[PDB]
């Protein structure tokens, strides 16, 4: 009985955008850039920042693909945005 | 339920020995019993062993591999394929931090009193009274394999204490072929 | 705070959950993703009520259907005898039903008894009889406990018409009682029936002929047709198990 | 220190900023003039799914022939948003703006009928309620399809049943080209919220 | 007046009896021999309560048991991918479960659903995970309705890690959440599931790998073992029938 | 999760059963007729320790010659239960049922005297209290031995002292065979509860 | 038993179902949006008798 | 003695509304809508053979009347391939 069409309920559905690998070799005060694209850096915003290029063939046709979270899916529908961006940074480790 | 056979010598004389708890010592004195059986299942481990243990109660007779002088359980008829625990009262125990669960099994049977015979004289030919001396059986099966790094033991010991509550004994006469007799271990293995 | 997502998190450090058969012990209260403001988007609760196993077992089941024809001189029309001097000349019956197995093995009830161990039940019986108004007769429906396991000198067979009619039963006349209802109580000396180990019957139901079918000295119309219905009453299924009776 | 891997639910905000709703409302008053807080209003809006939909004369065309692609494309809001959900309910509205560049007959007329979804024209009658327009005096054929359903909700997947909800059949006595815009009635909406699909962006050809 | 005997006799001339499923119409009230001053000579009611069909269906059932080993590079340990450009490179899963059939065909529940037609049920899921404290990892458990009947571009497979994690699910970390509970609601667009004609599944459960199993560069101990339990909730069995699903 | 090996004292019962005492009392009313709740009543009962104890005429026999074996056997309750305890106190009762198959003299009589435990007949007088019976008119010689002790409790082990508690001496003018049954007085009981010994069951000979 | 051929007016319904009007009104609210209870309204509607 | 029983069958189905097609165009190839147009079926079977002396007929006729209550109709358009058409029986069997 919840309204799943409100912007606050869609843009409030979180999604994973970064899975980085922090090795024992990673230097201090250097961004953790191993494991995923846009390593260590997190552009703050509702739009998308990451895309891959699918190149197929003469010629090579290139189309760019995006990996959007619900907030990004919604933002793509509009021209300008304004929001408070929330990030949950979890570490997969042991004790 | 457990007994060992001491076979000594021509011929080979076989006498069966029992390892009774006080509840069993008492029950041996009577013909029929009725009680709430309580079991404390402890695991000897560390903080680095983890696993899930399933203790489920199955009523009725037990699958047995019957011998000429003893009885024992058939482990092949107790696997999750032949013996699913989906319709059995059970308790799944996590070993991450805990080690212990006490389990009380009330009395359930189509009889008001069961027999106190047990394994006395129980074997391939004499097997009815044994089955009729118990309300059922618990089985302890791993839900999740034992998890242990190579810094600890690759095994743990599962210790089970047994006692009874809400006890009732019926007839002051045993059901046994012979009388109550205490095993006095001889000096050496040659004696009788 | 967030939607559609359970986030890994700590919780109380001793969790015991019980779901209707089984009991779970967990290190900490599990992280649970349930549905927000859930509602029932079906109409099944509006179509009928949900029937328990008991109700399912109280359902009448057709067991047998008999057709007695006049002038047949068969056991179905052979009248109850005054004396029984030898076991080679026993009382002849129309039909016999071993209970309660006869009902448990009928109507799909065994499927609802499976995975259980003990049962206390009363058996409810109903005959429905049809005979043209020009046909007459009378039958005696009686039940004998342990008739298949008791000595012959104590059986409802091997005794007299007077003894037979001394057993609990109902008169079934064709032009007075086109239907009779009988109730057989829990008959085991035990505290309950065992559905797994003790495949056994404790009471045998018999249909006897007091007077044979009386019709004109005709044909195909001088006959009577019966149908037997059975169900259970005062039921209790209590202890679950993983074992089954291959005999269902 | 105690050996443990736990979660304390630590949260932090980075600025001593004013109430976000204050700032947002001021920004709307100064640079938008409106506020979108729900996505159903976008289903109430009309958006184009085809600028040129050619028809053949005297032919009863079900609009499925078009929507079955216009839904997978993702250009309109009824399609873009459908990729976030699994159910829908309610009726739909279609508008047909005439773009016919030639005179086919002294009297051009457009007609719309009902039809069960996923049916063909040879599987349904032409009776029932209808709407007729004359593109020369009214080049906009506006029509609404109610939610005539055997089910309270309709999924966005394939089903075993067919004809369990209503749709639109379109007829014309001449060859017409039309701009098609659709939308939902005042009762249309979607169900489960699920994850997003991947989006397609700029495409380029490169003669490597 | 007399004992142990029903005597043929007249009665009311319009008798309607209803026994829990069936309705009898008889010419006259049947002659019934019941037991005088009957009592319950069993103890089953004292051993446990009688479990309804609903309760039987709320019983957790073991469905699967997985054993993921580190450094296997198998679909069970292959991590969720950022992009999906082709259907030849879909998102790999550990296990998949078609619901609700996966539960109805398990635990002896089909026997208690037999002879019924319609069902409204919520599926309750529980994972139990075990990993030594020296092993880490994270999984995402998500359900996708109509994933096997919807177009591929709309499947939880064939989309991105962000999309997958946008589906309803729970984080399952090894050292934070050794157990997770999930509830899947009634998923049919219909008013109830058809257990006889429409053999169909409406929601597919997936177990995804966010981060692969992380252990030392050892061996046989770097692994994680899971076990899945399933049962039903919010149940309604309403309309009986004589037909069955051969698929049980 | 927190690294620890602990004990939460989790307890579970497996059935929604009625009160166990209700069911137990009903079962007793229907199939026993009595209720045994303590094991001292069993020491108040008489049980056989020997069906044939032969005596020689004109001989003062201490009953230790018999009890020293009848206690290690474990056939009676005073012996079976002694293996659970380490102490005892109180007096004892013995009954001697005559089983003599021959006439030895015109007047057969049985006589019982006191004696310190573990003594011999050549170490004690025949004075003190006594009981005499005539097996022909009363073939049951019933006698009770009080707790005449230097100690408040008596152990079931060997001691350095001797004669610290009383026992029974038995005399007869003819060779008598008797069934011996013993028991405790209304004051006998045991002490510490300790563990059980192993029990002996069926024995078989096998000509391998 | 008495010889007769009569009619006792025995009536039976087969399910412990809710009020039919409740269910019907819910179904209309969810899948029709209207309710036709008379056939004169159909005479008030216009329907085609010839397209040419 | 009795001859009659009226039987009301409430509406039960996994659908809120069934189809009004029925047997229209129903055959080996077109059979789905027919099955989807009904909630089920009654079957009339003898529990006991018909009992009749040779003074009466060896058969009886079972007459079944049909009507509806608590009625609801949804769409004012038929589901049929063609329109509503009334069969006007021709004068002879040769006409069309």
């Amino acid at each position: 009985a919840v309204d799943e069409m409100a912007i606050g309920y869609v843009c409030g559905n979180p999604a994973i955008k970064h899975v980085l690998t922090w090795s024992t070799t990673d230097v201090v005060q250097n961004p953790i850039s191993n494991g995923d694209d846009w390593g260590g850096v997190i552009p703050v915003g509702m739009p998308c920042y990451s895309k891959t290029i699918r190149a197929v063939k003469a010629t090579s046709t290139k189309t760019e693909v995006m990996d959007p979270a619900p907030c990004e899916y919604v933002a793509n529908l509009f021209s300008y945005w304004r929001a408070t961006m929330c990030y949950r940074i979890t570490v997969v480790k042991t004790a | 339920y457990s007994k060992t056979i001491r076979a000594v010598k021509a011929t080979s004389t076989k006498t069966e020995v029992m390892d009774p708890a006080p509840c069993e010592y008492v029950a041996n004195l009577f013909s029929y019993w009725r009680a709430t059986m309580c079991y404390r299942i402890t695991v000897v481990k560390t903080a680095f062993h983890t696993g899930r243990l399933e203790i489920f109660f199955e009523p009725g007779s037990i699958p047995t591999v019957r011998t000429a002088d003893n009885l024992g359980p058939d482990q092949t008829q107790l696997n999750g394929t032949i013996a699913p625990s989906d319709n059995n009262y059970k308790y799944i125990l996590d070993l991450t931090n805990d080690t212990e669960v006490t389990i009380k099994v009330p009395y359930v049977s189509n009889k008001m009193f069961m027999k106190t015979v047990g394994i006395y004289g129980a074997h391939d030919e004499d097997n009815w009274n044994f089955d009729e001396s118990f309300t059922g059986f618990l089985c302890i099966r791993p839900i999740t394999k034992l998890m242990a790094p190579d810094t600890v033991s690759q095994k743990v010991s599962i210790v089970v204490w047994k006692w009874a509550e809400d006890v009732v004994v019926v007839e002051p006469k045993p059901l046994t072929s012979g009388p109550t007799q205490v095993y006095n271990p001889p000096a050496v293995a040659r004696d009788l | 705070n967030v939607h559609n997502t359970k986030l890994a998190s700590t919780s109380a450090e001793n969790a015991i959950e019980k779901e209707q058969i089984t009991t779970f012990h967990d290190v900490e209260t599990p992280n649970r993703i349930d549905t927000p403001m859930a509602q029932d988007t079906s109409s099944a609760r509006s179509m009928d009520d949900t029937h328990s196993i008991i109700q399912f077992l109280q359902r009448p089941v057709l067991i047998d259907n008999i057709e007695i024809v006049a002038g047949t001189t068969a056991d179905n029309n052979t009248a109850l005898s005054r004396y029984v001097l030898d076991r080679t000349n026993p009382q002849k019956y129309i039909k016999q039903w071993t209970l309660p197995s006869t009902v448990l093995k009928a109507g799909g009830k065994a499927q609802k008894l499976a995975n259980f161990k003990y049962l206390r039940c009363d058996v409810q019986v109903k005959l429905v009889l049809n005979a043209n108004p020009f046909i007459a007769g009378r039958l005696y429906l009686a039940y004998s406990p342990y008739d298949d396991k008791v000595a012959p000198e104590r059986r409802i067979i091997y005794t007299s018409r007077a003894g037979v009619t001394g057993y609990p039963g109902v008169e079934l006349d064709f032009q007075l009682d086109n239907s009779v209802e009988m109730t057989i109580p829990y008959a085991s000396f035990q505290e309950a029936y065992d559905l797994v180990s003790g495949n056994e019957d404790f009471v045998q139901l018999y249909l006897f002929t007091i007077a044979p079918v009386l019709g004109p000295s005709a044909s195909a119309n001088s006959k009577v047709d019966l149908s037997v219905y059975m169900w259970l009453d005062n039921i209790s299924l209590v202890i679950p198990t993983y074992r089954l009776n291959p005999n269902l | 220190i105690n050996l443990s891997n736990k979660t304390d639910e630590n949260t932090i905000s980075f600025f001593d900023s004013g109430d976000p709703e204050r700032m947002n409302s001021e920004a709307l008053m100064r640079g938008c003039g409106e506020q979108i807080v729900n996505l159903r209003p976008l289903l109430r809006t009309f958006r184009t799914i085809n600028d040129n939909w050619s028809l053949a004369a005297n032919t009863k065309t079900p609009i499925t022939d078009l929507t079955n692609t216009a839904d997978a494309e993702g250009r309109d809001y009824m399609s873009y948003l459908s990729f976030l959900y699994r159910f829908y309910r309610g009726g739909r509205r279609y508008k047909f703006f005439n773009t016919t560049p030639l005179k086919q007959s002294q009297t051009c007329y457009v007609r719309s009928f009902l039809i069960p979804r996923n049916y063909t024209a040879d599987e349904i009658n032409t009776d029932g309620p209808s709407h007729i327009t004359y593109p020369v005096i009214n080049p906009v054929h506006e029509v609404e399809v109610p939610f005539y359903s055997q089910y309270r909700k309709i999924p966005i997947a394939s089903t075993t049943d067919k004809g369990y909800d209503s749709s639109l059949m379109y007829y014309t006595n001449v060859g017409t080209q039309q701009i098609v815009a659709r939308a939902g009635n005042d009762d249309f909406t979607f169900g489960w919220m699920i994850g997003t699909p991947q989006l397609q962006g700029i495409t380029k050809e490169v003669a490597n």
